[PDB]
């Protein structure tokens, strides 16, 4: 993660988390169905969402322990 | 006859969106879809996709169910 | 030899066989008008096409068309003519003669005779009936009902066919068909299709309106 | 009666607030939208909003839809 940071300010790219701990499903990476109420935008959504530039550094954590 | 029915029970969302809706357009992608009809279509299951699609629109506003048979 | 101009028409539909005042409210066509006159009188209106453009040019227009007559001619001083008209038959174009105006040779005119009208006396009244009962039960075409009396003796199919389709109103490019549509019974055809689909579609409006009011 | 009365006041009442909320909400958030469209966003997705937009708008009382609309 301090690598990534290191990498992201040092092409001035913008540096963020993903969580992959949790994740076993496509809705949690996806999104879910807008014609319900019950509704939430995938993690990679977020991390896009946080960023206000096209190109962030965009991690994703651990692979190991997906599920 | 049919087919020409199949077009004004088209036009009957039409209708129920030209107050509801500013555009209908969306509501016309499986309007326009209508073409199956034309895409092999043995005759039986021509008469049972027009019969599933003539009638799968109950409510064109929110409606999951609605929306439900509109995906399928 | 009757030569004729090739004046499209722009957002209406003009029957043949019908009186109707016809509007040229393209401020580009007055040039056609002096010709109009120069040539017996006669004036030749071609249906309204792919969307109106104020481009003169032979590639973007049709052979096809009514013809009319000028029985008398009012003006105001707005660029748009008000021309009362009598059509006798379709006329077609087959040599196009570049303009400014466009002029068309015409050629021997495209008419038909009735023989045997037996037949025909039973089609009239199918397809008199197939309107009849829609214009008195349906009424959100709003059409006219005092003629009855004296549409039933006459016994024309080529006027009679474009009077009904003049009355009702449905889908331009079928209108044009029946417009420039040499086969007078397929305009019977097609006619008395639209009128049964406007029945049955009236009767579902009716009872799927009826079912709503059952269901409240 | 009372129900009936009550409807018709109590709904209103609310739909008054819901068509101001309406106006507040996802018409203020497109506009914010619109602000960040100037690099040409594709407005399609926009557009099955509105479809959304257009039906929910027209129902000032409830419409639970135009909530998911709005964070969509």
């Amino acid at each position: 993660t301090s690598l990534g940071r290191s990498i992201a300010r040092s092409m001035n790219r913008k540096f963020h988390r993903i969580s992959l701990g949790g994740v076993r499903d496509e809705a949690e990476i996806r999104g879910h169905r807008r014609t319900y109420i019950g509704a939430m935008p995938g993690k990679l959504i977020h991390a896009m969402k946080q960023v206000g530039v096209i190109n962030p550094v965009i991690l994703l954590d651990e692979i190991d322990k997906m599920s | 006859d049919t087919n020409q029915r199949e077009y004004y029970l088209r036009e009957q969302m039409k209708a129920i969106q030209k107050e509801l809706g500013g555009e209908d357009g969306l509501s016309d992608l499986e309007a326009l879809r209508k073409k199956i009809e034309e895409v092999g279509m043995p005759e039986a299951v021509k008469t049972k996709a027009l019969k599933e699609l003539d009638r799968l629109e109950r409510m064109q506003q929110g409606s999951p169910e609605a929306t439900v048979a509109r995906t399928y | 030899r009757l030569e004729l101009p090739v004046i499209p028409l722009r957002n209406t539909v003009i029957l043949p066989h019908t009186t109707t005042p016809v509007d040229v409210g393209r401020a580009k066509s007055k040039r056609a008008v002096e010709e109009a006159m120069g040539a017996d009188r006669l004036i030749f209106l071609v249906a309204q096409r792919d969307p109106e453009v104020d481009d003169p040019a032979p590639d973007d227009l049709y052979t096809w068309g009514v013809q009319a007559v000028v029985k008398q001619a009012m003006r105001l001083p707005d660029g748009t003519l008000q021309v009362m008209v009598e059509a006798r038959a379709r006329a077609q174009v087959t040599d196009y003669i570049p303009g400014p105006y466009l002029r068309a040779r015409g050629e021997v005119f495209s008419e038909i005779f009735p023989i045997d009208e037996a037949v025909v006396r039973v089609l009239v009244e199918e397809l008199k009936e197939a309107f009849e009962k829609y214009v008195a039960n349906h009424k959100s075409l709003r059409l006219d009902r005092y003629q009855l009396e004296a549409v039933k003796g006459t016994s024309d199919p080529a006027m009679l066919a474009d009077t009904i389709a003049y009355h009702a109103t449905w889908t331009v490019a079928e209108k044009q068909e029946i417009l420039e549509l040499t086969d007078l019974e397929a305009r019977l055809k097609k006619v008395l299709g639209l009128l049964s689909r406007d029945l049955e579609r009236f009767e579902l409006d009716k009872r799927v309106a009826q079912r709503v009011k059952e269901q409240m």
